[PDB]
């Protein structure tokens, strides 16, 4: 058994992380006093929970998890929220002022004085640890903490555990769920320093998590509860291998192995279905080929792009529920012969298929219904180099006149970051399309 | 269309279908970022003082 | 009050529709690179798709289905026949072509001179046609030689097609011709055919070289005794159908943060058996100075305000499929 | 415990302060007394940015009042909640500024400076983590135009990295106390352009329309123009202090308003300005919100371009509405919003309306057009100075002709700077 270190950094980072250890405990039946009944093993054993819970010897499941706030209003909540008794003080993380959105003022004026604490809290956790496998960072692009310090994060975690996988869950940033408007720039300037220190990414647009909830969960105005709740599920089918007992991604180095050929390329495409309303009379069950074919619409996709436009290198088929193998190919077939899939002549087309016969967890409550089978895709399409696109394109309106730019100057930023960092992006923009178009 | 690699458990199961065959910063680097920031931002606020002191 | 961006400052189609937009009194036209716009009227080239349908609280329209080029680029229509099941490589519409790239660069080089060497032996007509979609240059010769030299001598992409030996010929006059016909596909991908099209033909033996469908149907009835609709029109209606139907999962917006529409230009031949050819797709075509009102009109009638409604006898033919 | 220190200075100052802290006190359930008497628990949530806390669940303002002169302080304290202000914390000398810059910056208000600054130290030290300042005062009187800003230069010294933010009272030859109202103005100015971080702008002259053509007030007082500073004030500052799905502070606020250093000058906005009882759909509120009428800086939009607009709505109502209209004036008037700065118009909820309102909407916005303000001031300040009218009285307090030549230069720079953005 190797563990999984989960950091969560800044509002979004935490929040959602908040969102998935609520899941977490749902799922393998973690009350929130951290007590565990079908555990028969009482203060240890390495089974496949394990690597995402350390045991007490009072038999209390606490999670490999640290939270990491510059400003400690959004992790007060988790200190007396429902599951306080999950986490020991020294895993809850805040600072006294926040980063204002600024990019330059996590990285380096309140990074520099923070850094070292929280490695100091991840080497407790690592300690713990027979095998540790990797972290999983969840944090935003635009915030001030979740794109500064994390860059600077990845940083130093590189070189304390250089044999370690990295992986991150990124908020791409979305007009209609926040109030920001320097977000391209802290996006642009977070991607650049992490790249080289990021082995997988799993970006989420709000954009396409605000919709989702509009059209499929009917929120006339989707709230950051809604998101958070629908993102876990994602989060937990990703990392369910990791949880439970499987042979697909089975440890964080095969997400890297299975979802990314090329170093810089590692932004794989996440697709999830169905999601429907639990406010609804009820449901038709959808079937294997049905939430199969849901896989390849814009419309339930993490990252609103267009991969018939694009060329696939990689695919995961992560399912949860009833499924059995027959009727995934069965669909798969049907969906080769319908979908546009153009494959990159130098890898294999083919799909990496798992299934966990445990459906999915809902939240008591919540927005999203109990279905009896789902599934999540993860797909490297160079589609995705249109958020890229999108992102490069606010950064130059603003760029060019210099807007905001003394913001990040006055924090001890050189100006010259800004263009180091967007050229990079330049750069990965022309991976994209070497790999893609003929 | 074929399926390789099949691993069934109490859990569930796993496959792979193929439809076609194919054709670092040091520590101390680190330290220098930052606090060369740092001094940036101290000429700075150096310079204001100056500014207020005048 | 909609607002549009106007990104093609050449195009005599769309600069009308610029035109009329404005004279409703309801549309506003923005800077090329505000990205508040409902329509975008945009440029023929690197068209940045990416940046459609992310403006919150905006429903935004292109005059351009990203894919169709597919359609429209000379070799990318070739092997679009040729792979694709729905056309097949026996499709009777279509004149024998093959994609030859240049030696100084898959490629049917051998496959062309297979079947040119069946044609010598059996005492067929054997004048072929090479071109690309870098010309305006292109050169008609009956021995391959010539054809496969004049490719190398290049440096682009080119096709080699069957060069149509029997064309119809108009009388008085010996004279080939060609058919333009434009089609509309709005967001939902209704194909609509321009009632009106034009014949641009050869004023030597094989008004401004252009004969409309009123005059080419009265030809039709004297000299063969037939109409417009029945001897081409409906093989004209098959093509298209069949061209646009085939890459309708590609291309299709239906279910796309953005919607598109676009006016494509289909161009025929036709032989002296009266059977329907397929010559190209233009992508950005322009229209027939005498046809330039009624079809702009009808372009923002369906395809523009169809989306954006202002406060008959349609100059359409919908060629209704599944 | 973002805790905020108020200061106020002057005539003008003080009594719009006092209005001020009377309306936000009545939304938050405090009394004269310093009682709580409210009934939402988000009455208290964020009650501890404007308010101290003492013994007995007594809630004081962190406010400073600072004048050269007794009279207007003397109206405060036995105003109507007069008594709520801490009794050290009235700070003010017997000479007087007689609306002469000179005297607040130099030499009258020079003697009072460090008295001022020990109170405002002592309130900072009791604050857990102090986001800022924000000073009411006018620039064309004499201590919170002349002694205001000295305040504001001699804090930044000791606080520099924390925020600065004014109300400052624009002077109007329409509503004018004295002809040397254009020179205080300019030489404040200079000093805000260097050393503040957000300025909202309200101009005199604004708000005696707004009462005579709007409010069909005959003979508008200062109390009445008062009442919509008030309105204005406990408006842009909701967002500060009610909880919402917010989280704003003073430092992201300005990391997202100001995109060039100098142009941090903003133009208030207010609704409904009703001349009563009739509902206000969403639509009208963000109509009117937008109309040059219900704006206090006197500055036509239409004759610039917004760079960063933020909306706040107060009140039950439907937020799906809210983005509906927002989007809608944007996308039908973005002639107006210059386009190099994506996503430029935010928009912020609150359920706690203004006594008295089903639900209201405060502007703010930084536009170029608010160049026409700093015009204005600059055409009467060189009339005036071209003559060197007046001017003995400044240069009888020690300050030199050069120092109105480069106050004057940095304005009209200042104004150059819009222009330039607004193209
Ligand atoms: N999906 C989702 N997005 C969030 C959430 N919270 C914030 N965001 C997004 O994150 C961005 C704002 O950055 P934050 O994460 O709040 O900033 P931060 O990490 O706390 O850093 P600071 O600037 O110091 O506050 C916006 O684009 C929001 O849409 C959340 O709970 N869920
Ligand atoms: N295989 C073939 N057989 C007979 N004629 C042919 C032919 N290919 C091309 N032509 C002739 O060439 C003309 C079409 O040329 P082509 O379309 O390749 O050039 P082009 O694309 O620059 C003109 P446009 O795109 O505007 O129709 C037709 O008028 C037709 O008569
Ligand atoms: N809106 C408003 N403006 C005022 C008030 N009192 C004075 N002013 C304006 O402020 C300027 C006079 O400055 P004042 O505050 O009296 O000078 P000070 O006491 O020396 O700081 C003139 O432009 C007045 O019109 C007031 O109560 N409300
Ligand atoms: C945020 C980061 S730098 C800054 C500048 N603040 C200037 C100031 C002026 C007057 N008094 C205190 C401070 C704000
Ligand atoms: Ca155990
Ligand atoms: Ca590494
Ligand atoms: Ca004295
Ligand atoms: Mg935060
Ligand atoms: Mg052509
Ligand atoms: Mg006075």
């Amino acid at each position: 058994m190797r563990e999984c270190i989960s950091i969560h950094v800044g509002q979004a980072g935490v929040q959602i992380g908040n969102a998935c250890w609520e899941l977490y405990c749902l799922e393998h039946g973690i009350q929130p006093d951290g007590q565990m009944p079908s555990d028969k093993t009482i203060g240890g054993g390495d089974d496949s929970f394990n690597t995402f819970f350390s045991e007490t010897g009072a038999g209390k499941h606490v999670p490999r998890a640290v939270f990491v706030d510059l400003e400690p209003t959004v992790i007060d909540e988790v200190r007396t929220g429902t599951y306080r008794q999950l986490f020991h003080p020294e895993q809850l993380i805040t600072g006294k002022e926040d980063a204002a959105n600024n990019y330059a003022r996590g990285h380096y004026t309140i990074g520099k004085e923070i850094i070292d604490l929280v490695l100091d809290r991840i080497r407790k956790l690592a300690d713990q640890c027979t095998g540790l496998q990797g972290f999983l960072v969840f944090h935003s692009f635009g915030g001030g903490t979740g794109s500064g310090f994390t860059s600077l994060l990845m940083e130093r975690l590189s070189v304390d555990y250089g044999k370690k996988s990295k992986l991150e869950f990124s908020i791409y940033p979305a007009p209609q769920v926040s109030t920001a408007v320097v977000e391209p720039y802290n996006s642009i300037l977070t991607t650049h320093t992490t790249l080289e220190h990021s082995d997988c990414a799993f970006m989420v647009d709000n954009e396409a998590i605000y919709d989702i909830c509009r059209r499929n969960l009917d929120i006339e105005r989707p709230t950051y509860t809604n998101l958070n709740r629908l993102i876990s599920q994602i989060v937990s089918s990703i990392t369910a291998s990791l949880r439970f007992d499987g042979a697909l991604n089975v440890d964080l180095t095969e997400f890297q192995t299975n979802l990314v050929p090329y170093p810089r390329i590692h932004f794989p495409l996440a697709t999830y279905a169905p999601v429907i309303s639990a406010e609804k009379a009820y449901h038709e069950q959808l079937s294997v080929a049905e939430i199969t074919n849901a896989c390849f619409e814009p419309a339930n996709q993490m990252v609103k792009c267009d991969p018939r436009h694009g060329k696939y290198m990689a695919c995961c088929l992560l399912y949860r529920g009833d499924v059995v193998p027959k009727d995934v190919n069965a669909a798969i077939a049907t969906i080769k012969t319908k979908r546009s899939i153009q494959f990159v002549d130098w890898c294999p087309t083919g799909f990496k298929v798992g299934i966990n016969y445990q459906p999915p967890t809902v939240v008591p409550g919540g927005d999203l219904a109990k279905v009896q089978r789902a599934v999540c895709m993860l797909s490297n399409t160079t589609a995705i180099a249109e958020a890229w696109a999108r992102l490069d394109h606010k950064f130059d309106l603003m760029y060019a006149k210099r807007a905001f730019v003394h913001w990040y100057v006055g924090e001890g930023m050189e100006e010259g970051e800004f263009s180091e960092a967007r050229e990079d992006m330049a750069a990965l923009e022309k991976d994209y399309e070497e790999v893609g178009v003929d | 269309m074929e399926v390789i690699e099949l691993n069934k458990c109490t859990s569930g199961q796993s496959f792979e279908v193929i439809l076609k065959p194919p054709s670092d910063p040091s520590l101390e680097e680190i330290q220098k970022k930052l606090e060369a920031a740092e001094e940036r931002r101290k000429y700075q606020e150096a310079e204001l003082l100056k500014h207020l002191a005048e | 009050m909609y607002t549009f961006v106007v990104r093609d400052e050449n195009s005599s189609v769309y600069a009308e529709v610029s035109r009329l937009l404005l004279a409703t009194g309801q549309w506003k036209r923005l800077r090329k690179d505000n990205p508040r716009f409902n329509l975008m009227l945009g440029e023929r080239n690197r068209l940045p798709f990416g940046r459609l349908g992310h403006e919150p609280g905006l429903v935004q329209l292109v005059n351009y289905y990203r894919g169709a080029d597919k359609l429209c680029r000379k070799a990318s229509l070739v092997k679009l026949i040729k792979t694709s099941p729905e056309l097949s490589e026996s499709c009777t519409w279509f004149p024998e072509s093959y994609v030859i790239y240049p030696t100084n660069l898959t490629d049917e080089r051998e496959v062309f001179l297979a079947a040119y060497n069946r044609r010598r032996e059996g005492r067929e007509g054997n004048v072929w046609i090479a071109k690309s979609s870098a010309g305006a240059g292109i050169l008609i010769s009956s021995e391959a030689s010539e054809l496969l030299d004049f490719i190398d001598e290049q440096g682009q992409v080119h096709v080699i097609q069957k060069y149509l030996e029997k064309p119809l010929l108009l009388e008085p006059g010996h004279r080939k011709f060609d058919i333009r016909s434009w089609v509309l596909v709005d967001h939902l991908y209704n194909i609509y055919l321009y009632r009106e099209g034009v014949l641009r033909t050869s004023s030597e033996p094989y008004e401004g070289n252009e004969m409309f469908f009123e005059e080419f149907n009265q030809y039709l009835m004297d000299a063969l005794n037939t109409t417009l609709e029945n001897s081409i029109l409906l093989q004209i209606k098959h093509i298209i159908r069949s061209c646009l139907m085939c890459i309708e999962p590609a291309i299709s917006t239906k279910h796309l943060h953005y919607q598109s529409f676009q006016l494509f230009g289909f161009d025929f031949m036709v032989d002296e058996e009266l059977k329907v050819w397929l010559i190209e797709v233009n992508g950005a075509p322009a229209c027939a100075q005498k046809l330039y009102a009624e079809l702009c009109q009808g372009i923002v009638d369906v395809a523009i305000s169809s989306v954006f409604p202002l406060a008959p006898t349609s100059i359409f033919i919908k060629l209704h499929h599944h | 415990m973002r805790e905020i220190v108020h200061i106020q200075a002057g005539q003008c100052g003080n009594q719009i302060g006092a209005k001020f802290w009377e309306v936000i006190s009545d939304e938050h359930g405090i009394d004269p007394t310093g009682s709580y008497h409210g009934d939402s628990d988000l009455q208290l949530e964020r009650i501890n940015v404007y308010y101290n806390e003492a013994t007995g669940n007594k809630y004081v303002p962190r406010a400073i009042l600072v004048d050269l002169e007794p009279g207007t302080m003397d109206s405060v304290r036995s105003g109507p909640f007069g008594q709520i202000f801490r009794p050290d914390n009235f700070v003010f000398g017997q000479s007087g500024a007689g609306n002469n810059w000179a005297k607040g910056h130099y030499t009258e208000g020079a003697e009072l400076v460090d008295s001022v600054l020990d109170v405002v130290r002592k309130e900072s030290e009791s604050c857990d983590c102090l986001q800022g300042f924000q000073l009411t005062h006018s620039l064309g009187g004499g201590t919170g135009s002349g002694m205001g800003t000295l305040l504001i230069s001699k804090i930044r010294e000791e606080y520099p990295d924390r925020i600065m933010n004014t109300f400052s009272v624009m002077p109007s030859p329409k509503v004018s106390d004295t002809v040397v109202e254009p020179y205080n103005a300019t030489l404040s100015v200079h000093q805000l352009v260097e050393n503040t971080d957000e300025t909202y702008c309200i101009d005199n002259e604004a708000l005696y329309d707004i009462c005579f053509r709007t409010l069909k007030l005959t003979t508008p007082t200062y109390g009445d123009l008062n009442h919509l500073v008030s309105a204005t004030m406990s408006g842009v500052t909701t967002c500060l202090r009610f909880p919402g799905q917010l989280n704003a502070d003073l430092r992201k606020l300005a990391v997202n308003m100001v995109p060039f250093p100098r142009l941090h000058f903003f133009m208030p906005g207010f609704a409904p300005l009703t001349s009563q009882y009739r509902a206000l759909t969403v639509p009208e509120l963000t109509q009117q919100m937008f109309d040059s009428k219900n704006m206090m800086a006197a500055c036509d939009p239409r004759h610039g371009r917004y760079l960063t607009v933020a909306a706040i709505f107060r009140g039950r109502m439907s937020m799906k509405e809210v983005d509906e209209q927002m989007l809608n004036v944007q996308n039908k008037n973005s002639s107006y919003f210059v386009e190099w700065i994506p996503n430029n118009v935010k928009t912020a909820v609150c359920d706690i309306p203004p006594r008295g309102l089903k639900m209201s909407a405060t502007f703010i916005g930084n536009s170029t057009a608010i160049q026409e303000l700093f015009k204005r001031i600059s055409e009467q300040f060189t009339a005036m100075f071209r003559r060197k009218a007046f001017l003995h009285w400044y240069t009888g307090e020690g300050m030199d002709e050069m120092e109105f030549t480069e106050a004057e230069s940095n304005m009209n720079d200042l104004v150059s700077e819009y222009q330039q953005y607004q193209d």
